[PDB]
């Protein structure tokens, strides 16, 4: 179950 | 007993020659189950274990989407890091991500992970408390202040505790025949001369799962910490692992030496000798 | 920037059995960056199309890969793997021993 990887550096 | 779920992403920028390459793998303990590759023909989350093949069509759609969003996020993050580290567009760089959760024998939450890395070194990492971050350098601090102001960790905590553990739980029950089934090592001994005054004793271990094994050597009754060559646990090709421990013994003194094998597949740790 | 040298292990899936078909493995690990050239050899000649694992890393961000081919071991025929990386001065050829 993949996570919401959406936040930018 | 205790189990884990981990997702490993790798983004490698290609100077001028198109889009950066994104590869994402999913593991349950030491067994891989899902794959994504930006160069692969499907452009979908592909199954790599038979116990996940049973999952629904909208599961694959949701998983493909999430991993597709990630590929975009890290390709943007690769551009952000060129500004942060004031680097040339002509250089190829690596952006790795690891996230996942640990569960106890009971099936309840134990630990959560969410960390990044730029060019082999750590960048940012979520602390054990799942409330604050760890910035490895000045550039990573810009990201720390951004994510602390936006309260990102709260959404991270929400996944790790819950969405992640329920996922791992489901994956364990659906694949108990392979993931929970432990295979003990198929041990064997060998002897090589090397010289007229010394001799080498190799203690082999093959076809075992999980990868965690503890091969120790003994002169008389006590453990030989040093003088013991240990190769790193290597994969066989199938779901099993291989490892060996060697020791250089004085010629004729082979009787004094015994090998102590430790694996959860064994009902009691083995003690072997060369014959 | 950071660059890590690969650790090469050349071996077999099942223990050495002449005449019976097996799998030859060249396991590269602890390397950085991901760009690596790995080829398997039959008497010093590159084996045609060798399948490899999906790129993954360890708890230190170092990479690991497993290159493999369906081969038939015999007393006649030598097997070795050629590994080339940025960290290497020249390609390393590691030979396969019956007792690795
Ligand atoms: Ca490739
Ligand atoms: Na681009
Ligand atoms: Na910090
Ligand atoms: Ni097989």
């Amino acid at each position: 179950t993949y996570q919401w990887i959406i936040r930018n550096w | 007993g205790s189990h884990s779920m981990r997702y490993f992403s790798t983004s490698v920028s290609r100077p001028g020659r198109g889009e950066p390459r994104f590869i994402a793998v999913g593991y349950v303990d030491d067994t891989q189950f899902v794959r994504f590759d930006s160069d692969a023909a499907s452009q979908r989350m592909e199954p790599r274990a038979p116990w996940i093949e049973q999952e629904g069509p909208e599961y694959w759609d949701e998983e493909t989407g999430k991993v597709k969003a990630h590929s975009q996020t890290d390709r943007e993050n690769l551009r952000i890091a060129l500004r942060y580290y004031n680097q040339s567009e002509a250089g190829s760089h690596t952006l790795q991500m690891m996230f996942g959760c640990d569960v106890g024998s009971d099936g309840r939450f134990l630990r959560g992970y969410h960390q990044y890395a730029y060019d082999g070194k750590d960048y940012i990492a979520l602390k054990e408390d799942l409330r604050s971050w760890t910035a490895a350098d000045m550039a990573a601090q810009i990201t720390k202040r951004k994510w602390e102001a936006a309260h990102v960790a709260e959404q991270q905590r929400a996944y790790l505790e819950g969405t992640c553990v329920d996922g791992l739980r489901r994956y364990l029950e659906n694949g108990k025949e392979t993931l929970q089934r432990t295979d003990p090592p198929k041990t064997h001994m060998t002897h090589h001369p090397i010289s007229d005054h010394e001799a080498t004793l190799r203690c082999w271990a093959l076809g075992f799962y999980p990868a965690e094994i503890t091969l120790t050597w003994q002169r008389d009754g006590e453990d030989q910490t040093q003088d013991t060559e240990l190769v790193e646990t290597r994969p066989a090709g199938d779901g099993t692992f291989q490892k060996w421990a060697a020791v250089v013994v004085p010629s004729g003194e082979e009787q004094r030496y015994t090998c102590h094998v430790q694996h959860e597949g064994l009902p009691k740790p083995l003690t072997l000798r060369w014959e | 920037m950071i660059q890590r040298t690969p650790k090469i292990q050349v071996y077999s899936r099942h223990p050495a059995e002449n005449g019976k078909s097996n799998f030859l493995n060249c396991y590269v690990s602890g390397f950085h960056p991901s760009d690596i050239e790995v080829d398997l050899l039959k008497n010093g000649e590159r084996i045609e199309k060798v399948e490899h694992s999906d790129l993954s890393f360890s708890k230190d961000w170092s990479f690991y890969l497993l290159y493999y081919t369906e081969f038939t071991p015999t007393e006649k025929d030598e097997y070795a793997c050629r590994v080339n990386h940025v960290t290497l001065s020249q390609p390393k050829i590691v030979k396969w021993d019956r007792d690795m």
